[PDB]
C-alpha cells in the first residue's frame, strides 16, 4: 500500500498513452494482477482517498474497478467489497462532476450483476439522501435510484425485503414538482418502472400521479415530457378507467408529441397509436381525431435524412424508429377501422404514390403496404390499376424504392393470384426475379423474400415456369453472401412445397442438387449453417421423391451420425457436465426432420437404409427426451417410417406405444398431434394385433375430442387416429362410442372426400354396427357427416345406407319423417335421394 | 386431411409470416 501503489499509478498513466500496442499490454497486466486478493483494493483508493492526482486517472482507475465487477465478482472477497460499498456511499455528490458519475456507476453495477439484498443498507441510505440540500448528492443519489429501479425492475416483492416502495414511490411523486429538471426526469423515470407491474403501492396513489403528469406535460425540457409520454402510454393499458375523463385532451397532448421538437419525444407519443389501437374503446374515440391524425402518422413514415445515410443510396439502423412506429399505428389501425379508414387515407394516398420526390414516393408504396392486411376489401378495386404500377416500380433507379415495393406487392400476393396468370402473375414473377439478382444487398434480401411470399399462394400455378424460376435460383447461390443465403434457402423450399412433385424432372435435379451437394461437403458436423441447408434438403427431398434415389445414402448416413452423436453428448453432459458441455439439439431436431423427409419423399425405398442402421434405437431416445421438438421430430419419423417399411418397426412397436400414449398431453400441440397421427398409422398396419394397446391410448384421445379449444388440425388428427382405431379393433373401441361421436361428426363433414376421410368413416361404420346403442342418442350429428359426403366408395356408402335404414326401421316410417324435418333442405333431399 | 405437424419455421419463414 505505498512500495506497490506507484506501480499501478504508472500503470495508470500508461494505459491511457495513445499507442495501440502499448494499451493493450498493460490492459493484460491489471487481469495479470486482477487474481490478486486485494488489488481491487488499489482501484478504489485512487478514486475516492487519492485526491491530489487528476481526475482521468482517478476516473479510469474507479471505471478499471467496475469491469473488475462486471467480471471476477464472484471471486471477490467479502471484506474488499464492504470497502468499495462503503467508500462509494461515502463520496455520493462528489465536487467534480467526472468522478461523482464514476462513483455513482459503481454502485449501479454492484447492485446490478451482485445482487441487491446482500446489500441491505442500499435503498434506506439513497433514499434518505433525496432530501439533502446539497444538490449533487441528491442527484447522485437519485441517478443510482434510477438505475437501480431499471435493473431491478423486479424486486417489487410485496413480502420479501419491506416493499420498499411504499415510501419511495409515496416520496418519488413528491420530486415531480423539484427545481432541477435533471430531478423532476429522474423522479418519473423511477415510477414508471412500477407502472405495468401493477404495484399496489403505486396503484393506491394513481390519482396523485396522473395528476402530477398532466403539469409536467408541458415541461420544457424534452427528458421530462419523454417520461411523460411513456407513462401515459403505459397507464393506457393498466389503469384505463382513470384516464377516460381526460381522454380526449390527452389525444390531442399526443397528437402534437407525435410532431415534437425532438424525435425521442416523438417516438414514445407515438407508441401511444399502438396501445391505443389495441382497446375496446379506439374505434369510439379515434373517429373524431382520425383526419388529424392519419396524415401524421404517414409523413411519420417518411425516411429520415439520418436514415438515408445511414442506410447507403443518395440493416445499420434501429430495430425500432419512428418510421416503424408509424407503420405499425397504421397497420393496426386499419385492421380496425376496415374499410372505414379508406377515405382519411385513399386521398392522400393517391398523391404519393405517383409523387415525383423518391422519398416521398417509397413512403407512399410502404402505406400501401401496411394497410394491405385490414383495407384488402376495400383495395381490390384499385388493385387493377395500382398493380401494374407497383411491378414498374420494381425498376426503379432508386434502390430504397425497390426493396419496398417488393414487399409491397406480397402483401397483395393472394389477389394477383386468383387473376388470370397472364396479366399479373407473369410480369410479377419475372420483374420479381430480376431484382433477386439486384446489384444491391439490400434489394435481394426484399425480392427474395416476396418471392418466397409469392410461391405460397401461387403454388402449382409456378410450374409452368419452374424452370425460369429456378435458373434464377440456382445462379444466386453464386453471388450471394451469408445473410441474403438464408432467404434463398427460404424460398428454394418453400417452392419445392407449393410445386411438390412437379420439381421431379430430370433437368430440375440438374441444375438445383449440385449447387446444395456443394454445401453440404463443405461444412462440417458442428456448423450451425448446416440448419437452414438440411431444413432447405428436408423440403427438397419430400418434392423430389424417387428422383432423390441417387443422394439418399449420402444424406441418410450423416443425418443418422448427426442424431448419433448428438445422443452420445448428450449422455457425457449428463454423466459429468463440468467436463462434457451439452449439445445443441437443434442439430438432432434438423436431422430428425430431414429423415422424414426421406421416409415421406422415398417411401419404400428407405428399407434397406432403415435396416442396416440404429435409428429405431436412436429414436426411442429421442422420443424420451426432455426438448418437446425433439419429441416432435421423431415421432413424426416413426409415422413415415410406419408407411414405408413397417417390418422394420413392427418389432419396437411394444417400447413405442407407451412412449406415444403418454405423449398425448395436448399441452404441447405439435407433440400432441404427431403422437396421435402415428398411432393413426400404426393401427392401419397392426390390424387385430393393435388391440392390447388401445386401452393406454383411447382414454386419451377421448378427452382430446371432447377438450374445447385446440386447432382443428389436431381434431381431425384424433378423429381419424380413433377411426382407424375403431376400424381394426372394434369391440375395445364401440363402447365408448357413445361419448366421442358428436365432436367426431363435427369435425370431419367438413373435410373433403379423400382417402383419410375414407378409413375414418369406414371405421364409423364398423363400430356402430358393433354396439348400435351409441349412434342412437345423437344419431342427427352422423347423419350430417354421412350427408357431406358427395362420392363415397361403393361399398361404403353400401355400409352408409344400411345404418341409416337400419335406423329408419328401428323408430318407423313415421318417426323418420318428424326427426328428418329439422334437417336443412339440401342435406335431407340428398339423404333421401342417395339412400 | 391431417398428417404431421409443420416442421420448426427459422429466422427467415418467422421474418416475413
Amino acid at each position: 500500500d505505498e512500495q506497490g501503489l506507484q506501480q499501478i499509478l504508472q500503470l495508470l498513466k500508461e494505459s491511457q498513452s495513445p499507442d495501440t500496442t502499448i494499451q493493450r499490454t498493460v490492459q493484460q497486466k491489471l487481469e495479470q494482477l486482477n487474481q490478486y486478493p486485494d488489488f481491487n483494493n488499489y482501484l478504489i483508493f485512487v478514486l475516492t482517498k487519492l485526491k491530489s492526482e487528476d481526475e482521468p486517472t482517478r476516473s479510469l482507475s474507479g471505471l478499471i474497478l467496475k469491469n473488475n465487477v462486471k467480471a471476477h465478482f464472484q471471486n471477490f472477497p467479502n471484506g474488499v467489497t464492504d470497502f468499495i460499498k462503503s467508500e462509494c456511499l461515502n463520496n455520493i455528490g462528489d465536487s467534480s462532476p467526472l468522478i461523482r458519475a464514476t462513483v455513482g456507476i459503481l454502485i449501479t453495477t454492484i447492485a446490478s450483476k451482485g445482487e441487491l439484498q446482500n446489500w441491505p443498507d442500499l435503498l434506506p441510505k439513497l433514499c434518505s439522501l433525496l432530501d439533502s440540500e446539497d444538490y449533487n448528492t441528491c442527484e447522485g443519489a437519485f441517478g443510482a435510484l434510477q438505475k437501480i429501479c431499471e435493473d431491478s425492475a423486479e424486486i417489487l416483492d410485496s413480502d420479501v425485503l419491506d416493499r420498499p416502495l411504499n415510501i419511495m414511490i409515496p416520496k418519488f411523486l413528491q420530486f415531480f414538482k423539484h427545481s432541477s429538471p435533471k430531478i423532476r426526469s429522474h423522479a418519473v423515470a423511477c415510477v414508471n418502472q412500477f407502472i405495468i407491474s401493477r404495484t399496489q403501492a403505486l396503484m393506491l396513489h394513481i390519482d396523485s400521479f396522473i395528476e402530477n403528469l398532466f403539469a409536467l406535460a408541458g415541461d420544457e425540457e424534452p427528458e421530462v415530457r419523454k417520461n411523460v409520454c411513456r407513462a401515459l402510454v403505459m397507464l393506457l393499458e393498466v389503469r384505463m378507467d382513470r384516464l377516460l375523463p381526460h381522454m380526449h385532451n390527452i389525444v390531442e397532448y399526443m397528437l402534437q408529441r407525435t410532431q415534437d421538437q425532438d424525435e425521442n419525444v416523438a417516438l414514445e407519443a407515438c407508441e401511444f397509436w399502438l396501445t391505443l389501437a389495441e382497446q375496446p374503446i379506439c374505434k369510439d374515440v379515434l373517429v373524431r381525431h382520425l383526419p388529424k391524425l392519419i396524415p401524421v402518422l404517414v409523413n411519420g413514415m417518411k425516411y429520415s435524412d439520418i436514415d438515408i445515410i445511414l442506410l447507403k443510396g443518395d440493416d445499420t439502423i434501429s430495430d425500432w424508429n419512428l418510421r416503424k412506429c408509424s407503420a405499425a399505428a397504421l397497420d393496426v389501425l386499419a385492421n380496425v377501422y376496415r374499410d372505414e379508414l379508406l377515405p382519411h387515407i385513399l386521398p392522400l394516398l393517391k398523391e404519393l404514390l405517383f409523387h415525383h420526390e423518391w422519398v416521398v414516393k417509397e413512403s407512399g408504396i410502404l402505406v400501401l403496404g401496411a394497410i394491405a392486411e385490414g383495407c384488402m376489401q376495400g383495395m381490390i378495386p384499385y388493385l387493377p390499376e395500382l398493380i401494374p404500377h407497383l411491378i414498374q416500380c420494381l425498376s426503379d433507379k432508386k434502390a430504397l424504392v425497390r426493396s419496398i415495393t417488393c414487399w409491397t406487392l406480397s402483401r397483395y400476393a393472394h389477389w394477383v393470384v386468383s387473376q388470370p396468370p397472364d396479366t399479373y402473375l407473369k410480369p410479377l414473377m419475372t420483374e420479381l426475379l430480376k431484382r433477386i439478382l439486384d446489384s444491391n444487398k439490400r434489394v435481394q434480401e426484399a425480392a427474395c423474400s416476396a418471392f418466397a411470399t409469392l410461391e405460397e399462394e401461387a403454388c402449382t400455378e409456378l410450374v409452368p415456369y419452374l424452370a425460369y424460376i429456378l435458373d434464377t435460383l440456382v445462379f444466386a447461390f453464386s453471388k450471394y453472401q451469408h445473410k441474403n443465403l438464408l432467404i434463398l434457402y427460404d424460398a428454394i423450399g418453400t417452392l419445392a412445397d407449393s410445386v411438390g412433385h412437379h420439381l421431379n424432372k430430370p433437368e430440375y435435379i440438374q441444375m438445383l442438387m449440385p449447387p446444395l451437394i456443394q454445401k453440404w461437403n463443405m461444412l462440417k458436423d458442428e456448423d450451425k449453417d448446416l440448419f437452414p441447408l438440411l431444413e432447405c434438403l428436408s423440403s427438397v427431398a419430400t418434392a423430389l421423391q424417387s428422383g432423390f434415389l441417387p443422394y439418399c445414402e449420402p444424406v441418410y448416413q450423416r443425418c443418422v451420425n448427426l442424431v448419433q452423436k448428438t445422443l452420445a453428448q448428450a449422455m457425457l453432459n449428463n454423466a459429468q457436465p463440468d467436463q462434457y458441455e451439452a449439445p445443441d439439439k437443434d442439430f438432432m431436431i434438423v436431422a430428425l426432420d430431414l429423415l422424414s423427409g426421406l421416409a415421406e419423399g422415398l417411401g419404400g425405398n428407405i428399407e434397406q437404409l432403415v435396416a442396416r442402421s440404429n435409428i429405431l434405437t436412436l429414436m426411442y431416445q429421442c422420443m424420451q427426451d426432455k426438448m418437446p421438438e425433439v419429441r416432435q421430430s421423431s415421432f413424426a419419423l416413426l409415422g413415415d417410417l410406419t408407411k414405408a417399411c413397417f417390418q422394420h418397426v413392427k418389432p419396437c412397436i411394444a417400447d413405442f406405444m407407451p412412449i406415444l400414449g403418454t405423449n398425448l398431453n395436448p399441452e404441447f400441440i405439435s407433440v400432441c398431434n404427431n403422437a396421435t397421427w402415428a398411432i393413426g398409422e400404426i393401427s392401419i398396419q397392426m390390424g387385430i394385433e393393435m388391440q392390447p394397446y388401445i386401452p393406454m391410448v383411447l382414454h386419451q384421445l377421448v378427452e382430446i375430442i371432447n377438450r374445447p379449444n385446440t386447432p382443428k388440425t389436431l381434431l381431425e388428427n384424433t378423429a381419424i387416429t380413433i377411426g382407424r382405431l375403431g376400424y381394426v379393433c372394434p369391440q375395445e373401441v364401440a363402447p365408448m362410442l357413445q361419448q366421442f361421436i358428436r365432436p367426431w361428426c363435427t369435425s370431419l363433414r367438413n373435410i373433403r372426400d379423400n382417402e383419410e376421410k375414407d378409413s375414418a368413416f369406414r371405421g364409423i361404420c364398423t363400430m356402430i354396427s358393433v354396439n348400435p346403442s351409441g349412434v342412437i342418442q345423437d344419431f342427427i350429428f352422423f347423419c350430417d357427416a354421412v350427408a357431406s359426403w358427395i362420392n363415397p366408395k361403393d361399398d361404403l356408402r353400401d355400409m352408409f345406407c344400411k345404418i341409416l335404414h337400419g335406423f329408419k326401421n328401428q323408430v318407423g316410417d313415421e318417426n323418420w319423417r318428424r326427426f328428418s324435418d329439422q334437417f336443412p333442405l339440401p342435406l335431407k333431399e340428398r339423404l333421401a335421394a342417395f339412400y | 386431411t391431417g398428417g404431421k405437424a409443420p416442421r420448426k419455421q427459422l429466422a427467415t419463414k418467422a421474418a416475413r409470416k
